[PDB]
RNA sequence: AACAGUGGUAGGAGAGCGUUCUAAGGGCUGUGAAGCCAGACCGGAAGGACUGGUGGAGCGCUUAGAAGUGAGAAUGCCGGU
RNA sequence: GAACGAGGUAGAUGAAGAGGUCUGGAAAGGCCCGCCAUAGGAGGUAACAGCCCUGUAGUCAAAACUUCGUUCGAGUGGAUCCUGAGUACGGCGGAACACGUGAAAUUCCGUCGGAAUCCGGGAGGACCAUCUCCCAAGGCUAAAUACUCCCUAGUGACCGAUAGUGAACCAGUACCGUGAGGGAAAGGUGAAAAGCACCCCGGAAGGGGAGUGAAAGAGAUCCUGAAACCGUGUGCC
């Protein structure tokens, strides 16, 4: 899982498209991705425990890994990732440059 | 035989007129059939596998009376006109392979061989030798020959230059002269030979 | 207890006769002990008994 | 030949004669082996050279047959072989193995007599017949026997 | 072109149709394929398309090759009625 | 008995476009362009991807357990003795040899007056001599070869849920049988549970709206949904 949670997540395709943003959370054992603005879906909620108003809730729905990319922190650009060791910890690097995270 | 020959740059270079006992020959049509149904033959490695009324894990009692009672004979569990079943007859294991006498499948490379200098899809480029493994040059190359389709190139013993290259370029593949693929030449439809590989062709036939 | 030419010796197997209470008892070699030259080579042992004609003849 | 239009030589292929597929055809209800007979079930019948209980052909005949060890196929020479070469060579059974004359030396080389020669040939071999013994002297050749 | 013949069971002989899979070419598909559903189209026949409606992802042709090769009858198997 | 080298039991690294557009719920598709390659196997992601993701080519990785492979008594005699003891050999019992006892060798595997032993013995399809071959009656012995329950890697003019393992699913279960045993049936919502809040009808069950989703006839044995069959209407009789 080539993403940390709270990266500057850059959405590929899907029914939004053009839409930056951070990750909320993840799920890596079914490959997909919480992020914040895309894919929001209503949702209907019965008035149970959590709050019985029930309604219609607002909240996002999980996108596959293969739509999210993380921009350059240099040009604010949509680059691949790659490995590199920096004094101990392997560190993610961006592609096109020689940045991190 | 007259057929022109190139350079590895591509440019024009002083041709070669072969030999007619190879390329000089008639095209035999009716063996270039029968020479390809070999070779495609074993490649099929067949190994299907149908389990027959004994492997069938069952079978065994006459499920019922056979009189007394209403339904037909219906004589074991597992009869073909049953629902679990064993397959009748099926396909059982076994090879597909023949091998064809010798003076067929000389003459048989040769009428392809033959054909192809009318069909004027064969260049002789001589010392196909590079620095490195990589495909951009056999790329550049490629399209220094104007060749678009599926190509073929025959080595003299398989220079790893060659051979490591264009493994990754679909429409070429990579084989030396001791490997002169009948289907191949048939089928890449367009051809490549280093100038000792020609020789190579010629001690053999 | 044993020789060299067919394949019954001392063993294991079965017999069922009445007054039945039962285990392991003999079928030994049935000797009455004396040469032979299908082999004239001597210590006088053991002989038994599947059949005897055509032994030798003399 | 191109792929794209394979074809044989018309004669070299022919389709099946395929047995029990509907009425149309032929073949279709008995599949070709007719009505109840013996000769119709599951592989039940006859053995090949059987007569239905009459006495076989093979067992109203004697026995005439005799078969020794000690046979001696010879290899056969028509004599017209040795004009594939020419005169005044050399003729053992070693060479007359590779020249393609004799695909199988069984052991014994005999020369027979039909056709004639006219060629003077240096000819050793094991046995002769009497006629092919002249025929080599009437081309001048000398006749050893090996 | 002319002349002649063409009912057929068992039975022999010759031509073709079609499904599945592969093989080179070609193409045709989210601007809707395969299937399914209808008709008044064509081919001598098995048949083959062409619009229309369903369906929501693949499949035809040309020539070849391989076959578990095509149903309406087994006091047939297995469901549904 | 120690050291090295290679492999295995977890791995890592890894090239090059959200290219612009057009439809569409959704681009990986079409169109117009690029680019990488010792990587255009494969899977995944809203549809068909060399460059979207896991990864594949190539190269490295082992604390520890291992696996494989490397390094630290000859000759010549010719007095005597020995050279396989309770068995080797045949024509009338049996069995294995292709051989059914026959002309029946031979090998053994139960049994009827106890041969030689180197000047010897056995065999060469009865046997006899000659002739060549060989010392039986003690034991050990790798490779080539027979095979798959698992494992690793990967193939297919193999199957696609009545097919293929009986068993794609809690299957050797559920059930039948005291019993040894017999032995089934049953996969598919979408790309995402976003799976229907809210309003009515009824005790619900179940709808009709609404809302969700591109589709709700897509809504819970949930894709396509034929025929039997059950129908509701109506044109002509």
């Amino acid at each position: 899982m080539h993403v940390k949670k709270g990266d500057k997540v850059m959405v590929i395709s899907g029914k939004d498209k053009g839409k930056q943003g951070t990750i909320l959370a993840a799920f890596p054992k079914k490959d997909r991705v919480l992020v914040e603005g895309v894919n929001m879906v209503k949702k209907h909620s019965k008035p149970t425990q959590a709050n019985p108003q029930g309604g219609i809730s607002n909240q996002e729905a999980p996108i596959h890994v293969s739509n999210v990319m993380p921009l350059d922190p240099k040009t604010g650009e949509v680059t691949r990732v790659g490995y590199k060791v920096e004094d101990g910890k392997k560190v993610r690097v961006a592609k096109k440059s020689g940045q991190v995270l | 035989p007259k057929v022109a020959l190139y350079n590895q740059n591509g440019s024009t270079a002083g041709d070669i007129e072969l030999n007619a006992s190879v390329f000089g020959i008639e095209p035999n049509e009716s063996v270039v059939f029968d020479a390809i149904l070999m070779q495609r033959a074993s490649l099929r490695q067949g190994t299907h596998k149908v389990k027959n009324r004994s492997e069938v894990r069952g079978g065994g009692r006459k499920p019922w009376r056979q009189k007394g009672t209403g339904r037909a004979r219906q004589g074991s569990i597992r009869s073909p006109q049953w629902r679990g079943g064993g397959v009748v007859f099926g396909p059982t294991p076994r090879s597909y392979s023949y091998k064809l006498p010798k003076k067929v499948r000389r003459l048989a490379i040769k009428s392809v061989l033959s054909s192809k200098v009318i069909d004027n899809n064969i260049i002789v480029l001589e010392d196909l030798t590079l620095d490195t493994a990589k495909t951009k040059e056999m790329a550049a190359i490629l399209k220094g020959l104007s060749v678009e389709k599926k190509a073929l190139i025959v080595t003299a013993d398989a220079n790893e230059a060659v051979a490591l290259s264009a493994r990754n370029i679909p429409g070429v593949t990579v084989v030396e002269a001791n490997g002169i693929n009948v289907l191949d030449v048939v089928n890449h439809e367009k051809l490549l030979i280093t100038k000792a590989a020609v020789e190579k062709v010629e001690e053999v036939l | 207890r044993k020789c060299v030419i067919t394949g019954k010796k001392t063993t294991a197997g079965n017999n069922r006769s009445h007054a039945m209470n039962a285990s392991k008892r003999t079928w030994g070699a049935n000797l009455q002990k004396v040469r032979i030259l299908v082999n004239g080579k001597p210590k006088k042992v053991y002989v038994s008994a599947r059949a005897l004609k055509s032994g030798k003849v003399e | 030949m191109k792929l794209h239009e394979l074809k044989p030589s018309e004669g070299s292929r022919k389709t099946r004669n395929r047995v029990g597929r509907g009425i149309g055809s032929g073949n279709g209800k008995t599949a070709g082996k007719g009505h109840k007979g013996q000769n119709a079930r599951s592989g039940g019948g006859v053995r090949p050279g059987f007569e239905g209980g009459q006495m076989p052909l093979f067992q109203r005949l004697p026995k005439r047959g005799f078969t020794n060890i000690n046979r001696k196929e010879y290899a056969v020479v028509n004599l017209d072989k040795l004009n594939g070469f020419a005169e005044g060579t050399e003729v053992t059974p070693e060479l007359l193995l590779e020249t393609g004359v004799i695909s199988k030396l069984n052991a014994g080389v005999k020369i027979l007599g039909n056709g004639k020669l006219e060629k003077k040939l240096t000819v050793k071999a094991n046995k002769f017949s009497a006629s092919a013994k002249e025929a080599v002297e009437a081309a001048g050749g000398t006749a050893e026997v090996i």
